[PDB]
RNA sequence: ACAUCAGUUCUAUUGAACUGAGAGUAGGGGGAUGUGGACAUUUUUGUGAAGGUGCAAUGUGAGUUGGACUGGAAGAAUGUC
RNA sequence: CUUAAAUGAAUUAGCGUUACAAGUGGGCUCUGACCGGUAAGCGGUCAUGGCGAAAUGGGAUGAACCAUACGUCUGAAUAAG
RNA sequence: GUACCCGUCUUGAAACACGGAUUAGGGAGUUUAUCUGUAGUGCGAGUCUUUGCACGUUAACUGUAAAGGCGUAGAGAAAGC
């Protein structure tokens, strides 16, 4: 927050609720995998990267 | 070049047991992801309803 | 050949900057150097620069109107060259070549179907 | 004739270009020091390899 | 517009800029086992082809025979490099090499006490894993140009040693180099 | 001064070294890079 | 080691085997290098009235 | 050659590699080691200190033939390198009695011995002009003896 | 959608798929075009060489090539120097 | 030598080291802080930015202000205005 | 609809700054010595064969004896080490 005051001309921000945050990720959503700014496509994608860390699927 | 083209036919076999075992693993999967996606909604609703 | 439509992204040929101007200054293409030109700069009302920008596609690059990329053939000899890759390239015959070997390189042509791109020599 | 001084009008710049962080070999500077604790400190050495 | 800093500080050698065949052709085969069995032992002999005639020291035979004292029978001192045999050292030991060239001297003082004197693309036949390997290297710094490098001589103290054709008294020994003549660097 | 000058390798070509199989045990297997998919992933959105 | 015969004047006469030098390996940057400055040897000085 | 310089490829530039503003031009500094006290002493100071200045003593009608400058040096770790190595095979392969080789310096061009390294248990004789403490020392340790010449 | 230069995943034999970036004086690096002569290799030419004048292609571009008229005897390509 | 217990802020990121060499050593300036001056498109400093080497759009017009910093094209929706 | 004249020193040039009537052909970072550092090549505690001699299808190429150069031990004004 006291990094985000420095910033504040340079950014518009707030809160989202869970309907935008889902619609972001389902549309424009990608990964960056290795430094290659992958597109999401499938949840093979992110089963991969973060199945370790319990996180299977595009909803968890 | 006959030993490669033996050994081949073992890789042929190996990589057709991974694609039975791994379609079966997805299957399983494809359960599992069901109940949290129904979790997560019935989640959302009651925090909500919590909240009002 | 199977190919896509041919499309060159520039049509003519790019002058050097004042050379409409002037008969001293051949309008082949020279990157100005000035420290006050315009042209150098890029200001409204100059010509783009030749840049990576206007290169064609890697496929029909060097392709002809007809299709073929062409190959420039010297002799008999040199037309062995062309046997192998048939129908992506074919042939061009050079200025120099005379008018007796001329007819001998169409007949060699016509056996081996290679098609010739030089056209109307005459007589 | 009569020029300007000085300036620091990007001297920051330059600087940032690259404030590299020097790191020291060891913490002893044996140029320095008393004599008297590092002749002890060679009979410690000395008498503990025999 | 995107705020990146484009400039490369740093390159690598890739492949070789020798105009060979053979070194070139046996970089294509390490480099080959160095992607395909996944190995560090394997990544290090690719690369040691790659770099420059400088960087690959002439590991000498007594240094050999140094290394080699301790280590059981069926283990190889592989050595990208050239070896070159030591006067000083009398009785060679026997021992298995593998190396780019010997010296013919180093060759004759291996082979008459009963060594091995195999090429690289012989050693990956043999021992692709690098099992019962050894990989050795001469020191970057032992060359007479690596020492003039360094903080430029008279910052007290350099011990650089400045770029000079004749040695001795008259020579570079006076206003700087002592302290009776002002200052002593 | 001259004496006869050595090769770096013993052989003439890889190719046999290779494809031998004291080396051909030890690699791992031949991969090959997927095409990926420029497209409703998920089973179930109708929940939501 | 491997032969080559040798032709009868007119045919063969005899096989006689390879000597050593034709082990070495063939080296198409070191035979330029060589023959590129061994050629500038084969030349006349020449220069413009001073 | 020709071909390969920077400077044929700077053909249009207008400078050739040389600046505007400074305009490249003979003599900056001044010829060769000038202005080594003045303005060009931070050149001198920083990388060939000690230049300025005399010292030592001056010697007149030096010659390198003397026996005074010329002492070539030779090391005990070495001297066996003198002799081939058929000689010290047999050498080794001897009773506390006769037939000690002469390892003999002086011919070869070496007049003092200087002991760095080690040796084996042969017997043998240098013949010398010269030793230090510790090569006479090694050599006897050895079994073998140092001549004077 | 296309070009170039980087990089990431792989690939023996020179490549594949995909991602990212874009000003530039003084100045530095990489690849390429053209000219006089040389050494190999391969040719063209009185059924018309080089050169010159106009026109149509082709290359991002330096350039290169075709055909027509003129000319009346030599020119050019590939690899190294 | 070893007896215990762990990787104990956020956000981000590979980091370290050496060699050889070019150009440069006249700067100017917006917004704030400041010294001298009646004041200056004046002289001398400071901090970030800009021009010099930065196109395009906007301020009718303008090196410096605002939006924004650029491969070749085809659209959509905007910024300053 | 857009578009100020190029080259140049300059903080700043369309400038009421200087050079420039037209066209063709000439026209400017080259070479030597003593070195530095990087990369390539051959040999390697060695290395260089050249002053010169012997060869030659003759300024080349080829063969080779012995010195000599630099390297292999340094510090000190020097004795001595």
């Amino acid at each position: 927050i006291e990094m985000l005051k420095r910033v504040t001309p340079q950014v518009a921000f707030g809160y989202p609720s869970v309907d935008m945050v889902r619609k972001l990720i389902y549309k424009l959503g990608t990964a960056n995998l290795n430094g290659q700014r992958i597109p999401i496509a499938d949840n093979q994608i992110i089963k991969v990267a973060l199945g370790h860390l319990c996180i299977e699927s595009v909803e968890d | 070049l006959q030993k490669i083209a033996a050994r081949v036919e073992a890789q042929k076999a190996a990589y057709l047991k991974k694609k039975e075992e791994l379609l079966a693993a997805a299957k399983a999967n494809e359960a599992k992801i069901q109940e949290r996606a129904k979790k997560y909604a019935a989640e959302y609703v009651s925090q909500t309803k919590a909240e009002i | 050949a199977e190919h896509k439509p041919i499309i060159h992204k520039k049509t003519n040929r790019f002058h050097r900057p004042q050379s409409d101007l002037w008969n001293r200054v051949p309008s082949a293409w020279r990157h100005p150097r000035g420290i006050d030109s315009r042209f150098r700069r890029k200001y409204r009302g100059t010509p783009l620069h030749p840049s990576a920008g206007f290169g064609s596609d890697k496929e029909t690059r060097f392709m002809l109107p007809n299709g073929f990329i062409p190959v420039i053939v010297r002799s008999l000899k040199d037309l062995d060259m062309l046997l192998t890759k048939n129908t992506t390239h074919g042939a061009m015959i050079s200025a120099q070549v005379g008018a007796k070997l001329q007819q001998e390189i169409i007949k060699k042509a016509q056996e081996l179907n290679i098609e010739i791109l030089n056209q109307a020599r005459k007589h | 004739a009569k020029r300007s001084n000085t300036s620091a009008h990007n001297r920051s710049h330059q600087h940032h270009r690259n404030i590299h962080k020097c790191v020291v070999k060891k913490l002893w500077f044996e140029k320095g020091m008393n004599a008297k604790f590092l002749r002890n400190a060679r009979y410690a050495k000395a008498g503990q390899n025999k | 517009g995107v705020d990146l800093d484009h400039r490369v500080p740093r390159k690598q050698r890739q492949e070789p800029k020798t105009a060979d065949a053979q070194m070139k052709m046996l970089h294509n085969l390490y480099a080959f086992l160095a992607r395909r069995t996944g190995n560090d032992f394997n990544a290090k002999i690719a690369h040691r082809l790659c770099i420059s005639r400088t960087n690959r020291r002439p590991y000498s035979l007594s240094r050999l025979a140094t290394a080699l004292n301790g280590k059981e029978a069926e283990t190889i001192a592989v050595l990208v490099a050239k070896i070159t045999n030591d006067e000083r050292l009398l009785e060679v030991p026997k021992m298995k090499v593998c190396a780019l060239k010997f010296t013919e001297t180093a060759r004759a003082r291996i082979l008459a006490a009963g060594g091995e004197c195999i090429t690289f693309d012989q050693l990956a036949q043999l021992r692709p894993t690098g099992d019962k390997c050894l990989l050795l290297e001469g020191d970057r710094t032992r060359r007479l140009v690596n020492k003039h490098f360094g903080a430029a001589p008279g910052d007290d103290n350099s011990k650089t040693r400045p770029k000079v054709a004749s040695h001795g008294r008259k020579f570079e020994m006076a206003r700087g180099r002592r302290k009776s003549r002002w200052y002593h660097a | 001064r001259f004496s006869l000058p050595r090769s770096i390798m013993t052989n003439a070509d890889i190719e046999a070294v290779i494809t031998s199989d004291a080396v051909q045990s030890v690699l791992n297997e031949k991969k090959e890079v997927v095409p990926l998919p420029k497209c409703l992933s998920v089973g179930a959105c109708e929940d939501w | 080691r491997q032969t080559v015969n040798v032709l009868a004047q007119d045919q063969k006469a005899s096989t006689i085997e390879l000597p050593k030098v034709f082990d070495t390996p063939i080296r198409a940057e070191v035979v330029k290098e060589v023959y590129v400055n061994l050629a500038k040897n084969a030349q006349q000085p020449h220069a413009n009235d001073p | 050659p020709t071909r390969f310089h920077k400077s044929r490829k700077l053909r249009g530039q207008v400078s050739m590699g040389f600046g505007r503003v400074g305009k490249h031009r003979v003599s900056p500094g001044g010829h060769g080691r000038a202005g080594g006290q003045h303005h060009q002493r931070t050149w001198f100071d920083r990388f060939h200190p000690g230049y300025f200045g005399k010292v030592g003593m001056r010697h007149l009608h030096l010659m390198k033939n003397r026996a005074d400058e010329y002492e070539p040096t030779i090391n005990v770790d070495k001297l066996w390198t003198l002799v081939p190595e058929e000689v010290r095979v047999k050498a080794a392969a001897a009773k506390k009695g006769d037939a000690v080789p002469v390892i003999d310096c002086v011919q070869n061009g070496f007049f003092k011995v200087l002991a760095r390294g080690e040796l084996p248990k042969i017997p043998f004789v240098v013949r010398a002009k010269d030793f230090s403490e510790e090569a006479e020392k090694k050599i006897k340790a050895a079994g073998g003896v140092c001549e004077k010449v």
